[PDB]
């Protein structure tokens, strides 16, 4: 059977990368 | 400054509020916890969206942008704070303004507020956030915008796609045509936020699989694959082991568009989190069809397995061997006795010594299927041979005494095969 990926995050975890969820500005 | 101080500036109310906001500004850029809580305790935040509408007076309209933004990149709380205070329609129509700095400021503070989770992500969604940014991106050249600009356009659009429930089907509908562009235009940044949200479009029912692979984007997504900057290949194997979760058409558009020609890299890739998704991946390659695992089989990605299987961190060689006992289960004959010939028995006798109850049983099930061939084959003196001399009999021996469910198994295979 195949697995989705909620089941390989659920064995993994935590850690599982992923993309930027807030970001403060410094800069300009 | 103090944020005493600031609060009289603010209410002095024209020239002395730029100061005083543009000095909250610097404050809440400061390295080490810029006081966000005291700025909403004292206020602020509504005259900050109320400075979001001064047509005339664009340098307080970017600082208070700025400073919001700031306060929405904290916690959950204080996001809660900003969009209380009306920020969310304030922001929308900024996106219109003639200042590319402003536009930005705004897309960036509603890329905060999105970013936060489903509801807030649905909130902004429902004021009418989508029309707005994607027509900023609706030029006949994408490299017309500046650089920098279009980075946080689609950093914002991909936390749009992001997150039980999944965002509504005609936002994902209208956004996505424009995403597919953006998944060809050369900045290594903006391809890889581009990966990250078609990687959370095919996270969920075999519908949205299905979705994104008909616009052609999997021969792509195979190529960023094989990228050396590796915030792309991160995103690129997620989007792409998501994919084979799907149905077995779904999985042969991976296989055909050239994905397995890259393994050998990704299998044998030193950053840890790249070589255990490929070995997951490879898990739900190997659930498919006898035609696709002879495919694995003629690409030689047995032996990158074994030794994924022989030498890896802990946590792969468990996801090696759902690899390998979903390849026992569902091979013909002659490709699971293959795996003999590969190598496969010794890193899996010696993987047996684990205690966890749940890896010995998956390598329990993948051993005794492979019998079965040996038993069609006629080849089952040489295997039990086999095992024993690598000092599996005697862990299988042991396993006998060692959850129960485990040791009936472990006896049957000696009732069986070595007696």
């Amino acid at each position: 059977a195949k697995k989705k990926l909620r089941e390989y995050q659920q064995r993994n975890s935590p850690g599982v990368p992923t993309g930027a969820k807030k970001k403060k500005k410094i800069k300009n | 400054w103090s944020v005493e101080d600031i609060v009289k500036g603010i209410n002095s109310n024209l020239e002395s509020q730029l100061q005083a906001t543009q000095a909250a500004r610097k404050l809440l850029s400061r390295e080490k916890q810029p006081p966000i809580d005291n700025i909403i305790r004292a206020g602020l935040i509504p005259k900050f969206v109320s400075f979001l509408g001064k047509t005339d007076c664009s340098p307080i309209q970017f600082e208070s942008a700025w400073a919001l933004t700031n306060i929405a990149s904290g916690t959950s709380e204080q996001t809660k704070a900003v969009v209380d205070g009306g920020a969310i329609p304030a922001f929308i129509s900024l996106l219109a303004s003639p200042h590319a700095h402003i536009s930005e400021q705004a897309v960036w503070a509603l890329g905060n507020i999105a970013g936060d989770g489903s509801a807030f992500r649905d909130l902004v969604i429902k004021h009418g956030a989508i029309d707005p940014l994607l027509a900023l991106l609706a030029v006949p050249d994408l490299s017309t915008l500046a650089c920098g600009y279009l980075r946080n356009l689609t950093w914002t659009l991909s936390n749009l796609c992001r997150n039980n429930p999944a965002p509504p089907l005609d936002a994902v509908e209208q956004i996505l045509p424009t995403l597919v562009r953006l998944l060809h235009h050369n900045d290594p940044e903006v391809l890889a936020d581009s990966c990250w949200a078609i990687s959370y479009l095919t996270d969920g029912p075999n519908e949205r699989i299905e979705m994104v692979v008909k616009k052609g984007v999997v021969p792509q997504l195979v190529k960023l694959l094989g990228a050396t900057e590796l915030p792309i290949v991160t995103p690129a194997l997620r989007a792409i082991g998501n994919i084979v979760t799907g149905t077995d058409e779904q999985t042969q558009k991976v296989i055909d568009a050239g994905a397995l020609a890259v393994f050998p890299s990704l299998l044998t890739n030193p950053k840890t989190n790249i070589q255990k998704e490929a070995t997951w991946t490879m898990s739900n390659i190997t659930a498919g069809r006898q035609d696709q695992i002879q495919q694995v089989v003629n690409h030689g990605l047995v032996p990158f397995l074994v030794g994924v299987l022989s030498k890896a961190d802990f946590k792969t060689q468990k996801e090696a061997a759902w690899a390998i006992t979903n390849y026992t289960s569902g091979g013909t004959v002659e490709q699971i006795v293959y795996l003999v010939h590969c190598g496969i028995i010794e890193p899996l006798m010696n993987l047996l010594s684990a205690k966890d109850t749940k890896i010995i049983q998956v390598i329990l099930d993948a051993i005794s299927n492979i019998f079965q061939a040996a038993e069609k084959l006629g080849e089952t003196e040489k295997l039990s041979i086999m095992i024993e001399e690598c000092g599996g009999l005697d862990k299988i021996e042991a396993l006998q005494r060692h959850n129960e469910s485990v040791y009936k198994a472990s006896l049957n295979l000696i009732e069986k095969y070595f007696s």
